[PDB]
């Protein structure tokens, strides 16, 4: 019976009993000896840093209340400690000590553990800022030079992001995740699926990606922690140089191959981790914190203040072109504007740029595409108001033309012919969001856009997300869709919020279930272009709409999806002359 | 893994209702059967759900056919198994339609299902084809049929107020006993609690003075029109949507030995009146008798405060399970619910005050649900 | 149709006119029912509405375009119209002051804010013509400038011809008020944050160049940019005459050693209201403490990597040591008749070669 928590003495009269209460300077520093063992020289190079280690790490778990911290994140800090002094052959810089400290003793709010950590270690002072996102960088994505040895005893723990408001993935799919996204494991929405065999097909989804080693981003832990405890505990057993750790379903232990590449992201609130955790779990996972003021320098803040109030006198129109008074929020005239999108917004501009090192040149060109972003995703009429907004005429003027011939705002079929002929350079999949007023297409609809389609596009599928109950029949629909022959495949995924039907919390499920499915299924000769068409309504639910999410979503709304034969594809033209002018002969 | 392929070669799967004394449980209505020589093999669910854990996790063969067979063996248990989840629901609910379902489902590739009642009118249904997208449709239209049922027998403890007294069970065991010659002693003794020292002779007299001889008429307008009205379905659904609208609309047509919710209530109801002098209770000086009376007592003075309620009347006989409730922990919906309906529906020929003793005892969501 | 007819901008004059003419029309009509106001209201909408689409029509394209790194207007004499026809006089308890002021500032944020502040001190935006409100609203503009420019880290003044003084003074105080370490709105109440502004943002020593040159340029600030310039300079005049002994936090010590260049370049903007030996000294002062405090490190790490074996009691040292260096250097007594005693009390000088 092993036991993290206390037990009664009537149980252990039956046999023998063993506590221990913690381990005190002697035995830190005895462990810490035991840990760096290996190897003498960098041993008896860093013995110098035990004992501090050990008092500062003392007074860490004297200090704090809650027991946030434990002996796994000394144990890391030796073990990062010891790799460093083996990888460099000269000793510590105090770089390495801040960025080992900084990495491991990280995610609780009320605790400064680089003052304490040099407060009895004066000579590692780092005065240059040390970024939350290089750590995060740092421990995904080591490189050649780490893990290059017998076994892996220097290797991460793994990671547990904390978050506010559930903004972690959005931040690791901009900035962080290069090359092969991840495998994001979920816990999937769908109606009428059981839980028990959602677990078991997502523990076997994991499995395969500790087999293949590919990344893991788990969104639920409370359903996994009693089948990958061990797995977290990072205890192996090495068959033929090749590590295997024990993987659980119901009373089934088995031990499944670990590839030497493989990373484990727990997303989880800073509230649900700090109150329904039961803390085995907090000290082995490597907290970090990361909500959006951690990722934005402030220059970026400023910038989404300044857009938030660009967006503030977008909206607010003083005209008295009708005699009514209804004042227009951001809102309204943005389709997904929920007081938190502007963040978003600059966040996506930043990661479009590329270039990152603020020199007013950069900083101009930043603010210019958060307002190409907020303006792809506005509709006409609040484009046409802007005449008389609180702007200008001027601005107005060139909002409407970039509005009107740099972003193709026609139809679907004009956004589809002006995107499929964009170069997209290091991009296999683009991935975009639509916003509408317009009816969904039907399935005649279809067969219009894919004979308008003849030469471009590969027979689009429309999938309708009501006729989804199980997720099975989605893959099924998602995988006959990917067998197809063909290269640039288009899918159309289609929601309505406006009826009945409950799939409006449906649509988070549905995107990581296509995105898990084409990281899994894509070749390499093929493009992917998977659209979300959702349809709103004016009558309130297009501003009751959380809209601009980012990571691999870019998001626009197209007013009406069919292209019309009646009117011109124009509002200027329409503006330019008058209703007497438009029935004037040759 | 070649069990697997034996389960997806000719495995069957079997929803029975159990015969046994042991209770309706998931576990036990659910089997599977595996023939061969001669012999057979018989697995329960949880064997079932420990292979399929093994069979989840075990080592990659990257081979089409490996993963395409843990593929369709757990895409056809687990819509089974939602099967008997939409099964028990209806069970639990009281139904005496779907009470002695059968359900065969093969496994073979174009296998089907053979559906089967313990009715003597109705034949052995059977459909080939493909196996998922029957079983698919079959319990989107379970489910169809279990909020269609809750809403029929929802009004019809709206129309019939004495109904309101008993909960599902007892209104299945009592429809099955009324109309027996002889029937137990226990139904005979619930019944007490309406009538009051009630006998067979005043049962049999409730039970003839019940339902008329139209019934028979529309009954075998039905039983002549059946047979040329499910010829005209092709397939299995539209002949389980007419048999379901008809056992909405009709159902002693389709049990010929219980009585429905109709004659039910109109047999309680007349047993009703058969004993006479009902209970006149007035509220105490500072109490409403239109609204809730919430009551704050301090736990010593909850049990005395009610019998403090009760006395406003003298000689008026005692409480029974009807107009006081008393509330605690592990107390289901339905009981509060039956209380609800006790007090708030209309053919009662007295005036009782309905108390909830300890209201704050319930669960959260026994609590917003009430 | 006098709108439809004028596109070369020389000819503002006649609009000017005709909306002179429908302002004289308004300006003599008797008061009544609210059938004359709602008239009045829709004639001066028509009237504006046409007078925006004029000046959208001959205004296809930016204002102040560069080509010489000599910043100009485009449309040379736009500052005169705008003069003209912002400044006749409808009622205004309408608009036509809060539109088309917002239509110049719609117009003006569409420039980077380098080349409107080049602009703004090219002697082409001259003739601050006492409160006429086309300048009070490129005032608020070239504040809005300034404050965009100091979010980023460019500095602003170091091209800056700019003879006409209430301008620059204008701009200077926006500056300082704009660029002051806030945090979360100007607490500061302290002079190690100031004192890291003044030596970090390279635009302060242009500043106290500039308004020390001449007592012209502090005489037109602002009530709060004199507050806040008084706290700079006294918090500089505390900290920098303060080491004429050694009273100096080692803080600000190591801070104005790794900002070597601007403290040189202030205090010799000082003396105007010896050096290079008084940094040697205290710079050796300081690498003598470091190179001490290191010996004392190594020292008790060697009695600690023993400590399981025979444990030693260090003097003071144990607290003196734990203590950090927000401490006065003149503790560290660097007497003569030679050497430098410190507060880390080591024994003797056996010890230090020992060490």
């Amino acid at each position: 019976g092993i036991s993290n928590w206390a037990l009664d003495p009537a149980k252990m009269n039956r046999g023998i009993f063993v506590s221990r209460g913690s381990p005190n300077e002697k035995e830190l520093i005895e462990s810490a000896e035991g840990i760096c063992s290996s190897d003498r020289l960098v041993q008896d190079k860093i013995r110098g840093y035990f004992a501090p280690f050990a008092k500062a790490y003392e007074t860490v778990c004297q200090k704090q209340d809650k027991e946030f911290f434990g002996l796994r994140d000394y144990y890391s800090l030796i073990k990062m400690v010891f790799a460093k002094a083996k990888a460099s052959k000269r000793g510590l810089s105090p770089q390495d000590i801040t960025h080992a400290v900084l990495r491991n003793f990280s995610g609780k709010d009320n605790i400064q553990a680089l003052s304490i950590f040099t407060a009895s270690l004066p000579e590692a002072r780092y005065k240059e800022e040390v970024s939350t996102v290089e750590l995060i960088k740092q421990n995904i994505y080591p490189g050649p030079q780490a893990s290059s040895r017998g076994l892996d005893g220097a290797e991460s723990r793994y990671l547990l992001v904390l978050t506010r408001n559930y903004v972690a993935l959005q931040i690791l799919q901009q900035t962080f995740f290069e090359g092969q996204q991840p495998e994001i494991i979920f816990g999937s929405s769908f109606p009428q699926d059981q839980e028990y065999t959602q677990i078991c097909r997502n523990i076997n989804r994991v499995k395969i990606c500790m087999e293949t080693g590919k990344m893991v981003v788990l969104l639920n832990l409370q359903n996994l922690y009693e089948s990958l405890y061990d797995a977290l505990n990072q205890y192996y057993v090495y068959l033929g140089g090749q590590k295997y750790v024990d993987l659980g379903l119901g009373t089934h232990r088995v031990k499944c191959r670990v590839h030497t590449a493989f990373r484990l992201i727990v997303i989880e609130e800073k509230d649900v981790v700090y109150k329904q955790f039961p803390v085995p779990l907090i000290n082995r996972l490597e907290k970090h914190y990361l909500d959006m003021n951690t990722v934005l320098q402030p220059w970026q803040k400023s910038i989404v203040q300044e857009l938030q109030q660009w967006a503030h006198e977008f909206a607010d129109v003083k005209a008295d072109q009708f005699i009514a008074r209804h004042k227009y929020s951001p809102a309204d005239v943005f389709i997904g504007y929920h007081s938190d999108a502007c963040a978003s917004v600059v966040l996506q501009a930043v990661e479009r740029q590329g270039c990152r090192d603020l020199t007013e040149e950069l900083y101009r060109k930043v603010s210019e595409e958060a307002r190409s972003i907020l303006l792809d995703c506005a509709t006409p009429d609040a484009v046409v108001r802007l005449s008389g907004s609180s702007l200008g005429s001027f601005t107005a003027k060139q909002l409407s033309q970039e509005y009107y011939y740099a972003q193709q705002h026609n139809s679907f079929v004009d956004f589809l012919q002006a995107h499929l002929r964009m170069t997209h350079h290091e991009c296999r999949a683009v991935f975009t969001e639509i916003t509408t007023f317009s009816r969904l297409l039907t399935g005649n609809d279809c067969d219009v856009l894919a004979s308008e389609l003849r030469g471009l596009a590969s027979k689009p599928v429309v999938l309708s997300l009501q006729q989804y109950d199980t997720e099975y029949s989605f893959l099924k629909d998602v995988r006959s869709w990917l067998t197809n022959p063909g290269k640039r495949k288009v899918l159309v995924i289609q929601a309505d919020f406006d009826d009945g039907t409950r799939s409006a919390q449906l649509v988070a499920s549905a995107k990581y279930t296509a995105i898990n499915e084409i990281n899994k299924t894509q070749g390499t000769k093929d493009f992917v272009f998977v659209y979300f068409v959702t349809k709103l309504s004016r009558m309130g639910s297009g501003t009751s709409y959380v809209g601009f999410h980012g990571g691999l979503w870019r998001s626009v709304h197209i007013d009406d999806l069919r292209r019309s034969t009646i009117m011109a594809s124009d509002v200027t033209k329409l503006q330019n002359v008058t209703i007497s002018q438009l029935f004037k002969p040759e | 893994l070649s069990l697997a392929t034996a389960i997806n070669s000719r495995g069957v799967y079997v929803i029975e209702a159990p015969k046994d004394g042991q209770k309706i449980s998931p576990d036990t209505v659910l089997r599977l059967l595996l023939p061969d020589p001669e012999a057979l093999r018989t697995y329960s669910t949880e064997e079932l759900k420990e292979l399929l854990n093994k069979l989840m996790l075990m080592s990659g063969k990257k081979d089409h056919n490996s993963n395409t067979e843990v593929e369709k063996f757990s895409e056809v248990f687990s819509n089974m198994q939602r099967l008997v989840h939409v099964f028990i629901k209806l069970h639990c609910a009281g139904n005496m339609l779907f009470r002695t379902w059968t359900a065969k489902v093969y496994c073979c590739p174009d296998g089907g299902i053979f559906m089967n009642f313990g009715l003597e009118l109705l034949s052995q249904l059977t459909e080939k084809g493909d196996v998922i997208q029957l079983l698919g449709a079959l319990c989107r239209q379970m489910e169809d049929f279990l909020d269609n049922w809750k809403t029929v027998v929802a009004q019809k403890r709206a129309e019939h107020f004495y109904l309101n007294f008993y909960t599902a069970e007892q209104l299945v065991y009592l429809s099955s006993e009324l109309r027996k010659p002889r029937p137990s002693e226990a139904a005979l003794m619930m019944l007490s609690f309406i009538k009051g020292k009630c006998t067979v002779q005043d049962l049999v007299q409730a039970t003839s003075a019940c339902e008329s001889k139209a019934d028979r008429y529309c009954l075998r307008e039905v039983m002549k029109k059946l047979p040329q009205q499910l010829l005209s379905e092709p397939s299995l659904m539209g002949k389980l949507q007419v048999i379901m609208m008809q056992s909405l609309v009709y159902m002693s047509a389709f049990l010929p030995h219980c009585l429905d919710l109709d004659a039910l209530g109109r047999c309680l109801a007349h047993l009703a009146t058969m004993g006479g002098t009902p209970v006149e209770r007035p509220l105490p000086k500072g109490l409403q008798a239109g609204q809730p009376n919430l009551i704050l007592c301090g736990h010593s003075e909850v049990l005395p405060a009610a019998l403090a309620i009760y006395m406003q009347a003298p000689r008026q006989p005692l409480p029974t399970f009807d107009e006081v409730l008393l509330c605690t922990p592990a107390t289901t919906i339905e009981e509060v619910e039956l209380l609800l309906r006790r007090c708030l529906t209309s053919g009662s020929q007295g005036h009782k005050v309905y108390s909830l003793l300890f209201a704050d005892q319930l669960s959260y969501e026994v609590g917003c649900q009430a | 149709t006098v709108c439809n007819i004028t596109a070369n901008h020389q000819f503002f004059e006649i609009p000017a006119l005709s909306a002179e003419l429908i302002c004289k029309l308004l300006e003599l009509s008797p008061p009544g029912e609210k059938s004359y106001e709602d008239l009045v209201t829709s004639t001066l909408q028509e009237a504006l509405a046409t007078t925006r689409n004029w000046l959208r029509s001959l205004f296809k394209s930016r204002m102040l375009s560069i080509s010489s790194a000599y910043v100009r207007l485009t449309y040379s004499e736009e500052m005169a119209v705008w003069r003209r026809l912002v400044e006749i006089g409808f009622p205004e308890k309408h608009g036509w002051k809060g539109s088309l002021l917002g239509d110049m500032e719609g117009r003006l944020k569409q420039e980077p804010p380098r080349l409107q502040i080049s602009f703004f001190c090219s002697s082409q935006c001259r003739d601050g013509g006492l409160h006429d409100s086309v300048s009070r609203s490129f005032e608020k503009c070239v504040i809005e400038a300034v404050s965009s420019a100091c979010q980023s880290q460019t500095s602003v003044l170091e091209g800056l011809s700019c003879q006409d003084l209430q301008k620059f003074g204008t701009l200077l105080s926006a500056v300082i008020t704009k660029s002051w370490p806030v945090h979360n709105g100007e607490p500061v109440f302290d002079v190690d944050e100031i004192f890291k502004y003044l030596l970090k943002w390279p635009d302060v020593r242009q500043l106290f160049e500039l308004c020390g040159t001449n007592e012209k340029i502090i005489d037109n600030i602002t009530e709060e940019g004199r507050q806040l310039m008084a706290t700079a300079e006294s918090v500089f005049q505390k900290v920098a005459g303060e080491l004429e002994n050694g009273t100096i936090v080692v803080g600000q010590l190591e801070l104005i050693l790794e900002h070597q260049s601007q403290f040189l370049d202030i205090w010799n903007l000082n003396r105007r209201r010896d050096v290079r030996s008084l940094l040697k000294r205290r710079r050796d002062d300081l690498l003598f403490l470091k190179q001490e405090k290191r010996y004392v490190e190594s020292l008790l790490r060697q009695l600690g990597r023993v400590k399981h074996l025979v444990q030693v009691d260090f003097g003071n040292i144990e607290i003196i040591h734990s203590q950090d260096l927000s401490n006065k250097k003149l503790n560290e007594a660097v007497i003569k008749l030679s050497y430098k005693r410190e507060t880390h009390y080591c024994l003797s000088p056996d010890i230090r070669e020992m060490a």
